[PDB]
């Protein structure tokens, strides 16, 4: 019923693409005609000769409405579940099967389309202040990211994700790898997500990084990921399909109200020149529903994903793929190239010429969450060092700077010495367009001095 | 009536005090659960410090209103 | 009484010590099962640094509360 500021506004747009006029045009500025007339959208045309590998969700949304032409909703998420409640002349799954209720076989098939077209990373230092970490440590570190989805203009109705901060939960990388579906990360991202909502930040993705240095002295580094081994991992899709189901798109045109994710999944690791590089991706509604239905598993190898058996908790069907050497039919059984399950985004910063928009003004200076590992803890002594002087000088221009900065905000929120009006004071000193009039009435503010007082007899 | 005490460590205590209490008198109603002796505490509300010779209503210190603790 | 502090290694290990306890002895505790030595740890107790020469009772450091520890 409530859809996001970017969908309400694609849907109102037609993304006709023009054309040239022609030769063979015998009209003169009089309308159109079959060589002049413009394309539309989703035109697939269009997208292979500008190399656009995937069209856009209001190009596809567009073009399954030109399809229907009463009313039937056209978008619905796949479901591959067996329907456990079918009392049809036999008892439920798995005591009796019939037709009504056990799947059909399911043909996979890479995703004509993508929710989100583009990720535009606000500031470049965004990206570096998080590779910092394994710079210092070695370890290989994880992030969600927070930003909002705007209007892409590369692609007919394109959207993409800007991203205005990085967030690290608590993580080590051991034996199991990098940790995201684990209680500690789920209930701290809840209160997380709750402060950058006061924020106007959405959790738009996950990165996380994939670095191995190549022993050069120039910074380069291995690639690993690449057409002849792995993009994303089956284990990284599978995670990514929980991100994104639990990430729900608002789609009025949907039965159930939802339709796939915008939620956004990037790497960073080598190219095949040896540069530390960012590659985006989503993963299938067809991953989703694979994997809502419990039927992939990780394989021996990174690039393959294992079929998982039928069991009286869950049913299996036959599963096909469509392989491309042109395109012929695959058993997907016993393992299958998870690569058919992904999308890929493209992604960018904003060019240096013009004004930002960017909500924080800096990205570092101050220890950003769960950095103790790299001898980066949010103190008291951390905070008045990065704070008090400027606090004291009396200098809006420089205060506004140095609390217009995510994890600064969020750590003194967890003080939990403003009050909920005084926080949203501080919010809109630092992110605010016209933030002079809200930090003005936030540094004569009650909470606000005593936190300047805390922090000078802190010492 | 009942006010908050925060330290810097986080945890909250609960304080049945009076507007007309001391600002001693709630040190001494922080000792005797907290076994913090009053010369260590210092007391901030609004920015301000306060003194051992004012009340709670000379800071308009009201109900749920919540103090912070330095040592 | 017992304390948890919370290292490096995602770790977090309760500690028995009494409110007398010096932080240098609280150091030593963490290193013998932990191997981390007391130079290389840097205890935080809720955003207060803690001092080598100081004790438990003198931070407010109860039962059941919990340090982390900073890598320098
Ligand atoms: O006179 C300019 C008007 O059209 C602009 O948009 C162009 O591209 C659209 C793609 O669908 C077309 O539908 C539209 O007719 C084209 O002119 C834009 O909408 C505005 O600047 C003006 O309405
Ligand atoms: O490693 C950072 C390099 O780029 C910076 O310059 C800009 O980089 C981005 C555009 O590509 C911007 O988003 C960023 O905010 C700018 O700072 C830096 O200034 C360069 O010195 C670095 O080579
Ligand atoms: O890579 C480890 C180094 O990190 C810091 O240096 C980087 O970050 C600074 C602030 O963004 C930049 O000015 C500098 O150019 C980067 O190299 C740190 O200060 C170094 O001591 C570390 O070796
Ligand atoms: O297309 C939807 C909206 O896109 C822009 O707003 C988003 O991007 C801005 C960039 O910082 C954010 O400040 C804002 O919070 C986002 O919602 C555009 O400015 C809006 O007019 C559109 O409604
Ligand atoms: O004790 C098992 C732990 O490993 C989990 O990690 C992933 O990788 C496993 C082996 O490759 C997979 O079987 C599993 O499905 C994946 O989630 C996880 O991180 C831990 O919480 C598990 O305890
Ligand atoms: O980011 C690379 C890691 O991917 C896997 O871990 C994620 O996905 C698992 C389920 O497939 C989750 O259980 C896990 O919590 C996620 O972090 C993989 O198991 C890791 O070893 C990789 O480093
Ligand atoms: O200093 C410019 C920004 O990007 C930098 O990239 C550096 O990364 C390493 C720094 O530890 C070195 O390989 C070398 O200084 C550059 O390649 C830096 O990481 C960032 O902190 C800066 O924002
Ligand atoms: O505004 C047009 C384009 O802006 C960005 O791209 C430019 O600025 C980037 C930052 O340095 C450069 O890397 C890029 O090469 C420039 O062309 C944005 O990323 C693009 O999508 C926009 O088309
Ligand atoms: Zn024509
Ligand atoms: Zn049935």
């Amino acid at each position: 019923i409530k859809e996001l500021a970017v969908d309400e506004e694609l849907e109102k747009e037609d993304g006709l693409i023009p054309r040239q006029k022609s030769k063979l045009c015998k009209h003169g500025d009089r309308g159109m005609c079959e060589y002049c007339s413009p394309l539309p959208p989703w035109d697939k045309e269009y997208h292979e000769k500008n190399k656009i590998k995937h069209i856009s969700f209001h190009s596809y949304l567009k073009k399954l409405n030109e399809n229907a032409n009463s009313y039937i909703s056209p978008l619905s998420e796949p479901d591959f579940r067996i329907n456990k409640r079918c009392h049809n002349g036999h008892e439920p799954w798995p005591r009796g099967i019939c037709s009504k209720c056990q799947p059909s076989a399911i043909t996979l098939q890479q995703q004509e389309f993508r929710m989100v077209d583009h990720v535009e990373f606000q500031k470049s230092e965004i990206i570096n202040e998080f590779i910092q970490a394994w710079r210092y440590t070695g370890m290989q570190r994880f992030g969600y990211m927070y930003g909002s989805y705007s209007k892409y203009d590369n692609t007919p109705l394109g959207i993409k994700a800007v991203v205005e901060a990085i967030y690290e939960p608590p993580q080590h990388d051991e034996q199991d790898g990098l940790t995201m579906d684990v209680e500690q990360v789920k209930n701290e991202m809840l209160q997380i997500d709750r402060q950058a909502q006061e924020m106007g930040l959405s959790r738009i993705g996950l990165i996380f990084t994939d670095l191995s240095d190549a022993g050069a002295g120039d910074g380069s580094v291995f690639c690993k990921r690449h057409k002849d081994s792995f993009f994303l991992s089956s284990l990284e899709v599978i995670m990514a399909a929980r991100h994104q189901t639990r990430h729900p798109n608002v789609s009025k045109y949907s039965e159930q109200g939802f339709f796939s994710s915008k939620f956004v999944t990037c790497v960073i690791s080598g190219n095949l020149e040896g540069e530390i590089d960012i590659s985006s991706y989503q993963v299938s509604t067809e991953a989703e529903a694979l994997v809502t239905a419990d039927m992939i598993s990780g394989s021996t190898f990174p690039s393959m994903a294992y079929i998982n058996d039928t069991t009286d908790e869950r049913y299996v069907p036959e599963i096909f793929y469509m392989k491309s050497n042109i395109t012929v039919k695959e058993n997907a059984k016993p393992a299958f190239p998870v690569d058919y399950l992904l999308v890929t985004l493209t992604h960018g910063f904003p060019n240096t010429d013009t004004e930002t928009n960017s909500k924080f003004v800096s990205s570092t200076g101050f220890p950003w969450s769960n950095r103790q590992a790299m001898g980066q803890s949010q103190d008291y002594q951390e905070l008045k060092k990065y704070l008090f002087n400027v606090a004291s000088s009396g200098d809006f221009n420089l205060l506004h700077e140095k609390i217009s900065n995510f994890h600064l905000l969020l750590y003194i929120n967890s003080l939990q010495i403003l009050s909920p009006d005084e926080w949203k004071l501080l919010i809109e000193s630092a992110v605010k367009n016209e933030w002079e009039e809200s930090l003005l009435k936030l540094v004569s503010s009650a909470g606000w001095q005593t936190l300047v007082m805390i922090l000078q007899e802190s010492g | 009536m009942q006010i908050f005490v925060k330290t810097l460590t986080g945890k909250t205590i609960t304080l049945e005090v009076e507007p007309s209490d001391t600002i001693e008198n709630v040190k001494a109603k922080i000792q005797d659960k907290e076994g913090i002796p009053p010369d260590q505490q210092r007391l901030i509300f609004a920015g301000k410090q306060l003194e051992d010779g004012r009340t709670l209503s000379d800071y308009n210190i009201q109900k749920e209103s919540t103090l912070h603790l330095v040592l």
